[PDB]
């Protein structure tokens, strides 16, 4: 049974690189490949993506450029890093591994780290 | 018919299992825990070494050993299973490490309090590397309905497995069983168990090229390992050998002689060409040229020379054909055969009959080369000694 | 991209009866092993989901015996026997038989 | 080829393939080799005897 | 191979010499009194 946390900047002014990072127990970032998500406001729940922890990266097709996963293997926690951030890019990033890559276990969604626009 | 007693492999990597069996290094047991993701070239497995602490037996057994010789170390790659809502501990009395310990890259998958359900989890694993991979898992018979009843609950088991080229399928009988698979990149190796499944924790990969030793003598690099076999290293030139037929590794053709000598010299009388026993009578002492000679005695300048230019041609003749021969193939035996753990009574005759009339051809062949090779070398010093005499 | 169509859109259930959520694929999804790439996420309203149903028609660990979505071929329902107060979840139908890994719209199930 | 054989008896297979396989290398040679020497032989003899 | 087939070996290609030897501008007296041979033959 593995715990994952999220943590970020919340208010963010628009076009700069976004910082991320996800903190998580157990696995390690050692055994299982994990990936991350978006949720635009209560908007379609997206997939942005898988990284293996050996480092071989997956990006939705739908944004592939503009998005990129840090691996992070030494530390037990996993970041991710959004270029070219817009007011679409507005979103509750929630940090999470999921059923049909290979483990049956539940998801456990991390917290969503809520990110704004502002001005 | 010499050989050192002792794995002498300096310069190349070696790995002294001892205690631990080379089927007990992708399971995990307490003999093995430093040698669970061992690599190197080399694997010396010995006779106490025991490849599991329970109870139980490889199923397609000396095949799977054979794969493990030539793994070149193992690489254990992290396989993601998890197996949540079950209990995952389960260690028995049978394996001492630290009090109870089960294997470490095994999973006793045991249900949370006994005589309860077993959830029917249908695990699944891709090998995403561009590599195949070596899948293991474990069945534990139960031995009695008691304790499949205590353990994973009432009534029938059925465990299954599933790939692409394989889809055999499994029941317990109520003494762990292992069972390995071959697993394609970009394929799944999908399980399903609805218990008495001994579940796998990290998955087995391949590195290299390494050959295997089963011995009973200790390792001490000083040598270049190049052939090997039960009971040290044999590491000549020589293209034949009388020691075992089963060496395992560079080595030299077993024959059935004690010990075929080459007559790398000519023919001597001390005291087929024509007059190698006739007007010149014998051989005489007071000569140093070679493996041939034009020893001189006169009238008038009484004293030994020596003819250099077709001797040290000669001489040529018979270190290049020395240097041929004795010249060893290239080709790689493997470990077919088992001395510790037999294998299957009609296949054994079959590679006992198989390896005897190989050292039949090998003998003849040694037995007929060292004749014709003899015969070769007396008629060409009578050669010699006829285009000197015109 | 495989566009995933959920069934209905909302519930507005009464306690204590059956009610069936389906989703279905313009794509089959069926995966190499026979077992159904698909699960049944349900996120609780402002909060992280949680799956309810996973590998196609199989109940989930640590899930109520109420979820058991079927179906086959491409188009699959979750089903659950009877509605209580935690019901209350915008359900999301996941595939999983390739990248990418769409949801759903979401069935807001209310009283 | 297309669909491999188990494993036990494809390492015997093999391994007979590989014996058999170094006989007739082996026997090539020799056969090469004392064949090579024969036709000098036979290029020398009657040269031999039309010199006496 | 399958069939009334040769028969495989390791070496890459082995060559029977056909003719005999040649000396260029085992048994007795080969390229003795006589030095080397003349392509006019
Ligand atoms: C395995 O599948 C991936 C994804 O389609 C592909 O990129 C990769 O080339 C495949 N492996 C091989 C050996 O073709
Ligand atoms: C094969 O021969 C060895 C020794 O030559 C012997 O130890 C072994 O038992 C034989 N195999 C069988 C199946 O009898
Ligand atoms: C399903 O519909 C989407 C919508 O354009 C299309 O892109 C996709 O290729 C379709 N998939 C199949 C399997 O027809
Ligand atoms: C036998 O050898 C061939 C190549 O020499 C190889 O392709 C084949 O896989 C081997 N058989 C087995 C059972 O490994």
């Amino acid at each position: 049974q593995v715990q994952l946390q999220g943590s970020g900047p919340g208010l963010l002014r628009p076009s700069e690189t976004l910082s991320l990072t996800c903190s998580v127990s157990g696995v390690s970032i050692n055994s299982y490949y994990w990936s991350w998500v978006r949720q635009p406001p209560g908007k379609a729940l997206e997939w942005i993506g898988y990284i293996y922890y050996s480092g071989n990266t997956n990006y939705n097709p739908s944004l592939e450029s503009r998005v990129t996963i840090s691996v992070d293997r030494s530390k037990n926690q996993f970041s991710l890093k959004m270029t070219s951030v817009t007011a679409a890019d507005t979103a509750r990033y929630f940090c999470a591994r999921q059923g049909i890559f290979g483990d049956y276990g539940s998801d456990y969604w991390g917290p969503g780290t809520l990110v704004t626009v502002s001005s | 018919r010499t050989n050192i007693p002792r794995i002498c492999s300096k310069g190349k990597r070696t790995v002294d299992l001892g205690q631990c069996g080379l089927l007990g290094t992708i399971t995990g047991p307490p003999q093995c825990d430093q040698f669970l993701e061992f690599s190197a070239d080399l694997i010396i497995e010995r006779r106490e070494g025991s490849d599991v602490c329970y109870p139980g037996k490889f199923v397609n057994e000396e095949a799977l050993r054979q794969i493990l010789r030539e793994s070149g170390g193992i690489d254990k790659e992290a396989m993601g299973f998890t197996y949540s809502g079950i209990r995952t501990n389960g260690a028995t009395s049978s394996c001492r490490r630290s009090g109870s310990s089960f294997y470490a890259e095994m999973k006793w998958l045991l249900s949370n309090t006994d005589n309860a359900a077993f959830p029917q989890m249908t695990k699944s694993y891709k090998n995403t590397r561009k590599n195949p991979a070596l899948i293991v898992w474990g069945i534990h018979h139960s031995g009695s309905t008691a304790e499949q009843t205590k353990l994973y609950g009432s009534g029938n088991k059925l465990v299954t497995v599933g790939s692409s080229n394989y889809q055999q399928s499994f029941v317990p009988s109520p003494r762990i069983d292992f069972h390995w698979l071959m697993l394609n990149p970009n394929d799944t190796v999908t399980f399903s168990f609805n218990g008495a499944f001994i579940a796998p924790d990290r998955a087995s990969f391949l590195r290299g090229k390494s050959m295997g030793i089963q011995s009973g003598v200790q390792v001490d690099a000083d040598c270049e390992g190049d052939c090997y076999y039960s009971g040290g290293t044999i590491i000549s030139n020589l293209p034949f050998q009388n020691i075992d037929s089963r060496a395992v590794g560079k080595c030299p053709r077993y024959v059935k002689q004690r010990s075929l000598l080459l007559a790398t010299g000519m023919k001597n009388v001390p005291e087929l060409f024509g007059a190698i026993a006739g007007f010149i009578e014998n051989g005489w002492e007071g000569l140093i040229d070679g493996w041939y000679g034009f020893r001189h005695q006169n009238a008038q300048g009484e004293g030994t020379a020596a003819d250099y230019k077709s001797t040290q041609s000669a001489i040529d003749c018979i270190t290049g054909k020395l240097n041929r021969l004795i010249e060893k193939t290239n080709q790689q035996f493997e470990l077919i055969d088992n001395e510790f753990t037999e294998v299957e009574k009609q296949i054994g005759n079959v590679i006992n009959w198989t390896r005897d009339s190989i050292t039949e051809v090998w003998s003849y062949n040694a037995e007929l080369l060292v004749a014709m090779e003899n015969q070769h070398t007396i008629d060409l010093a009578d050669s010699e000694m006829d285009k000197l005499y015109e | 991209d495989i566009v995933m169509t959920q069934s209905p859109l909302s519930l507005p259930v009464t306690p204590g009866e059956p009610a069936s959520i389906s989703c279905r694929s313009n794509q089959s999804l069926q995966h190499s092993n026979g077992y159904v790439h698909l699960d049944w996420y349900r996120q609780k309203p402002g909060q992280s989901p949680h799956l309810l149903i996973y590998l196609g028609f199989n109940r989930a660990s640590g899930v109520p015996d109420r979820f058991s979505g079927g179906g086959s071929g491409t188009d699959f329902t979750l089903k659950i026997s009877r509605v209580e107060a935690e019901d209350v979840g915008v359900y999301y139908c996941m595939q999983g038989l390739q990248t990418p890994f769409t949801f759903g719209p979401g069935t807001t199930v209310d009283l």
